[PDB]
């Protein structure tokens, strides 16, 4: 049991490692859209201003 | 990708400020060679007037 047991470990951390798949991305996508939404609104001010 | 298009993006605004300047500046002194060459030959007016 204590290997099968271990095999639902396993079998559940590709859930948390799934979900680490799309957080990390998702969480990148702030970094980019913030370095993004702030330079080219500084920018904006510069060349639409 | 969304750096380097921010950058793709800014840098023609670098370069059309650089090369927009170049020909603003010109512009403004197309006008001062045409007004001067204008007031020489005036000038010759003036004094035929």
């Amino acid at each position: 049991q204590a290997k099968e047991n271990e095999k639902k470990l396993k079998s559940m951390e590709a859930e948390m490692i799934q979900l680490q798949e799309e957080l990390a991305a998702a969480e990148r996508a702030k970094r980019q859209a913030q370095q993004e939404r702030d330079e080219l609104a500084d920018e904006i001010a510069n060349s639409s201003g | 990708i969304i750096l380097e298009d921010q950058n793709c993006k800014l840098a023609k605004e670098k370069k059309l400020l650089e090369d927009r300047i170049a020909e603003f500046t010109t512009n403004l002194t197309e006008e001062e060679e045409k007004s001067k060459s204008l007031a020489k030959l005036k000038n010759k007016h003036e004094a035929m007037i």
